[PDB]
């Protein structure tokens, strides 16, 4: 449970930011 | 869960770690994961275990529960730790298999890991799949960024393996390289002593190998100076400066090792051929035409052989030029360089610093006389 | 999601970088 | 005082930029802008390193870097301007100055005017002041005022490049 | 007030380098550019660097500025050691002479509004056959 | 081995680069200083990162007069083939000045008022051999 | 306040320990993570560095206001080598002095998960040094206490001067996640 719920955490997070920034950029 | 049992118990049930055993156990029981991979390897290189079956058990309970998260390299050397007693010479490339399952993450890991199986599988034959094992593991390996400690245990295998199969030239090679890679004040004496005698037989017997400088430098051959095989540094040192005369008078020396005393042919003709290129080497392009009989009171060859000295030398690539026999002269337009010593190197100082005055007489000449027309 | 996201989000991001970069190719005779 | 067409320039300084190194909390740059007795302390050492920035490109004509007169007041400031990136106290001390001004007791008296040389001050956006040693010797200096007298440079504003003239859509 | 017959616009080594490849590096669209430099007094323009501006398809014309880039950059340039003005735009003649035309005339009085001393530089990269620029 | 190359600025002026240029893409850096310098091989290791193949450029401001004043460096590890200890450090690669025809037309109307005769007159090429 | 603050991350292999839950790389992941949201829910201006104090430190994002490019940058830092606290405290100074707005009060927040092997006569002129330069150091010290500890006291000590709050010395004993803790410490608990 606690791994998966840091694995979320991460990948929210660090792939929202990611997808914001190049989309961004792509835009 | 079991390994706190196991370690309460080995406190005094196992050998050795008497008190150890408590900071071990702490340290797991602290679930700090690490600095006890370090006391794991300094005890594990302790004067107790060589034939127990004690450290077995010790990686399948804690290795088996610890493996999930260590320094992936760490974990490569503990298992080797592990591997290098227990002798199942069938079974070892089933555990070396596992464990590079195990590891995947680590480039360095699976190549450490690589070479072992290497070790064990030429340890016990199929030289056909250990080269090809060396040859993967080279091409994987010339692809890190830079040198690692990895590199030590691929040079090294790759060392034994040419040993074994006896290309010498390529053992020599492989040897400096890994003499290069790892330090030389952690290796005891002993191992710095054999290695340098492996380096140097292996110089002295080879299909190519004419620049032995680069061994009479090292620090490596700085543990025969005063030991009982100093002779081994003198014979070097006469290979490198073509002294058939000192070989000769070492010829009771040399006898001792028998490979040496089988490959006498290859080893005069080799010394031969140093001889020429030393002499044209020294001598100055003024007078660099060197005669037969020059080549003969060198070398001891009488001369009508002197011609093939010389077809072999310049066969080999080694020295550049042309034979002419009419006047029995051999114009040599080239020598193969090599690595020189400090007095060689101070003898060119010298030289350029005539030369140096020469070009500054000119020089100023030309200026003197053309002042008027310098614009 | 991520990796077929990111790979064609990295498809597009090349495409309209050379695009861009092709925007600056003067054209021969 | 102020010789006609040089105004101080207070108003140029913007805050964004200015600040001063090692300077005690309890005394803070806001006091040397004033006109009013209140200081600036030194923190640790007998030194002080002040930057001001300025808006637009200024031309400096005179300083009125003035302190008390109780052997605490500043000896040698050493004037730098337009540092790409704020020093430090070891740079301070060996780097060569736009300006190297040694004051004195008539300088720093509350009539003392120092006058720079105006050449190497024909644009200046940033200021940087080392005071280096104490009129005498005291392990805390203090700074009563400090303002600068001259002209500002005409700026080319960017960022207010408009269409004055024509439509908006011819290319060439 | 006038212009005084003696006024001097000093090109340095590097601008001139610049506006030269930017040319031809280009031909045969035009380019643009900025001018960083100082304004020395009244009878000086010093061109201490020239700042290419991304062409933007409407030719050269004061659309063709970029707002974002030339404040960007120009904070950039401050940080790195540049705090210089913005003394006038070049923009590259491909070929047919050094004069102005129209939308030049409308972009040249823009950079006057924003300051009545900029200049405008025009070269002609396929006529400046080496050994005259 | 305190530094602070600032790569945000490094990416930032790139991209304004490629903006206004696009055939030219990070080759490597430049440092102005008459020597090398401890930290420059981390620097190299900095710009790696934007360029694997990093040239190191040392581009000396002060005149010399016998030589170009570019000297070009290229970070290699390898395994030494004599067996002496292996560690990070710079390689030579050859160094030329060459110019395009646009930038021929700057430095032939800057140097015209200096500029040496592009025809051997015997005393030039006296003057050229001494 | 007006603050730039450089978060400089411990990556030293040292960071492998489990003893602070999941692992202390995680750990670390969910200080800086925490720490940066704050500072940003401050007035938000003010900005946020980092920095790694590998076997030789560098530098993973120079000052930028926008959290999520550093914690993205945070993400892939990886157990390697050891740490170098004076080499690391020095280039955050160095990072400082480039921040674009002078106003900014220079914090430098370092978690120091390992044992600075330093000495203290280095670590007490470095501080003096920071001291001088206006440098306020908030440590976050998990791990080695005993080892280090003392150090670090008499470098926070020196920082401090007589009153100098500014610097801080925040000692988490082994436990939970290394979060509780700074959620409610004075370096975080004033923003
Ligand atoms: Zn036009």
């Amino acid at each position: 449970l606690d791994s998966e719920i840091k694995i979320m955490k991460s990948e929210v997070l660090r792939v929202t930011h990611e997808l914001q920034a190049m989309k961004d950029k792509i835009k | 869960k079991d390994v706190p049992g196991f370690l309460q118990q080995s406190q005094n049930s196992g050998p050795g770690q008497p008190a150890v055993w408590h900071r071990l156990e702490e340290l797991y029981t602290k679930k700090l994961w690490h600095q006890l991979t370090l006391q794991v390897l300094d005890f594990v290189q302790d004067p107790c275990f060589a034939q127990g079956d004690g450290l077995i058990k010790l990686y399948e309970n804690f290795i088996s529960e610890f493996e999930h998260r260590v320094n992936p390299l760490s974990l490569v050397e503990i298992i080797l730790h592990v591997v290098r007693q227990m002798t199942d010479p069938n079974v070892a490339l089933t555990f070396l298999e596992k464990t590079r399952e195990k590891v995947k993450s680590s480039d360095e890991a699976v190549i450490l890991c690589k070479t072992a199986i290497g070790a064990l599988k030429l340890n016990i034959g199929d030289l056909q799949v250990t080269k090809e094992t060396i040859e993967d593991v080279e091409e994987m390996l010339n692809n890190l960024p830079g040198v690692t400690s990895v590199h030590s245990r691929f040079y090294d295998l790759s060392s034994k393996y040419y040993q074994t199969i006896g290309n010498h030239a390529s053992y020599y090679k492989d040897a400096l390289r890994f003499l290069g890679c790892v330090d030389i004040k952690d290796l005891p004496v002993s191992e710095q002593q054999e290695r340098a005698f492996t380096l140097g037989l292996a110089g002295l017997l080879g299909e190519g190998v004419f620049n032995f400088g680069e061994l009479l430098m090292h620090p490596v051959l700085e543990s025969l100076r005063n030991t009982d095989r100093q002779w081994l540094i003198d014979t070097l040192y006469a290979f490198n400066s073509g002294n058939v005369e000192r070989f000769q008078t070492l010829k009771t020396a040399w006898g001792q090792q028998p490979d040496l005393a089988a490959n006498e042919a290859q080893l005069l003709r080799k010394i031969q051929l140093l001889c020429l290129m030393e002499m044209t080497f020294t001598r100055p392009a003024n007078h660099r035409q060197l005669t037969f009989e020059e080549i003969a009171k060198s070398a001891k060859i009488t001369v009508n052989e002197v011609e093939l000295l010389v077809m072999k030398a310049l066969s080999v690539g080694l020295v550049k030029g042309s034979i002419d026999e009419v006047d029995k002269r051999v114009h040599m337009t080239w020598v193969q360089p090599r690595v020189l010593d400090l007095q060689q190197i101070k003898g060119m100082k010298d030289r350029l610093e005539f030369w140096c005055t020469d070009v500054k007489s000119m020089e100023m000449l030309v200026e003197h006389q053309a002042h008027d027309i310098l614009t | 999601e991520l990796r077929e996201q990111l790979k064609e989000l990295t498809k597009q991001y090349e495409k309209s970088e050379n695009d861009l970069k092709a925007l600056q190719s003067v054209g021969q005779i | 005082d102020i010789p006609k067409g040089y105004m101080d320039l207070m108003p140029f300084i913007n805050k964004a930029g200015c600040e001063c190194l090692n300077e005690s909390d309890e005394h803070g740059f806001d006091n040397c802008l004033r006109k009013d007795t209140t200081f600036l302390e030194s923190d640790c050492d007998e030194q002080l390193l002040i930057t001001v920035a300025f808006n637009q490109p200024v031309k400096l004509y005179s300083m009125k870097f003035q302190g008390p007169d109780n052997g605490q007041g500043p000896k040698y400031v050493k004037i730098f301007i337009n540092l790409p990136r704020s020093m430090d106290f070891e740079e301070a001390e060996r780097s060569e100055p736009t300006q190297a001004l040694e004051l004195t007791e008539d300088d720093i008296k509350e009539d003392g005017i120092v006058p720079l040389r105006y050449v190497k001050f024909q644009n200046v956006n940033s200021v940087t002041i080392f005071v280096q040693s104490n009129q005498g010797e005291e392990e805390t200096t203090r700074i009563s005022y400090f303002t600068f007298i001259g002209t500002p440079v005409q700026a080319t504003n960017m960022n207010d490049f408009k269409r004055v003239v024509g439509k908006k859509g011819e290319s060439h | 007030p006038a212009v005084d017959t003696a006024e001097q616009v000093y090109i340095s080594s590097l601008a001139l380098l610049k506006m030269l490849k930017h040319g031809r590096a280009g031909v045969p669209m035009e380019v643009m550019g900025l001018m960083l430099g100082e304004f020395v007094d009244d009878y000086t323009v010093r061109v201490i660097d020239v700042f290419a501006m991304p062409q933007s398809g409407t030719g050269v014309s004061v659309e063709a500025v970029d707002p974002v880039f030339q404040a960007k950059m120009l904070d950039m340039l401050k940080q790195t050691g540049r705090p210089e003005m913005v003394v006038g735009w070049y923009h590259s003649h491909p070929g047919f002479g050094c004069w102005l035309s129209g939308v030049d005339i409308n972009t040249q009085q823009s950079f006057e509004a924003l300051s009545e001393r900029a200049v405008a530089v025009v070269v002609d990269p396929i006529q400046s056959v080496k050994g005259k620029v | 081995s305190v530094w602070f190359l600032d790569h945000d600025y490094l990416e930032n002026m790139y991209g304004m680069f490629k903006k206004v240029n696009a055939r030219e893409r990070i080759v490597g850096w430049y440092h102005t200083g008459p020597k090398l310098h401890k930290n420059d091989i981390a620097i190299n290791e900095l710009m790696k990162r934007y360029c694997p193949n990093s040239v190191l450029v040392i581009i000396d401001v002060k005149p010399k007069d016998l030589g170009l004043p570019t000297e070009a460096y290229i970070s290699v590890e390898e395994v030494h083939d004599d067996g002496t200890p292996t560690s990070k450090t710079f390689e030579h690669v050859t160094s030329e000045i060459g110019a395009e025809e646009a930038e021929e037309v700057g430095v032939e109307h800057l140097l015209r008022d200096i500029k040496d005769t592009t025809v051997g007159t015997l005393s030039q090429r006296i003057t050229n051999q001494v | 306040v007006l603050e730039s603050t450089m978060v400089c991350v411990d990556n030293s292999e040292y960071m492998r320990n489990g003893d602070f839950l999941p692992t202390r790389l995680q750990a670390q992941q969910d200080a800086v993570n925490i720490v940066c949201h704050s500072k940003t829910r401050s007035n938000p201006e003010n900005n946020v560095g980092l920095i790694t104090l590998a076997n030789d430190c560098e530098v993973l994002t120079t000052l930028t206001p926008d959290t999520g490019r550093i914690l993205s940058k945070l993400h892939t830092v990886q157990p390697k080598g050891k740490i170098t606290f004076c080499t690391g405290i020095r280039v955050a100074h160095l990072a400082l002095k480039h921040r674009q707005g002078k106003n900014h009060k220079m914090r430098i927040i370092a978690f120091v998960g390992s044992p600075v092997e330093d000495n203290e006569k280095d670590l007490v002129k470095l501080a003096k040094r920071l001291k001088k330069e206006k440098v306020n150091v908030d440590i976050i010290n998990f791990g080695e206490e005993e080892v280090n500890t003392e150090k670090l006291t008499a470098f926070v000590n020196t920082l401090n001067g007589k009153d100098g709050t500014g610097s801080h010395l925040v000692t988490v004993p082994p436990g939970p996640s290394l979060a509780d803790a700074l959620i409610s410490s004075p370096i975080l608990a004033g923003e």
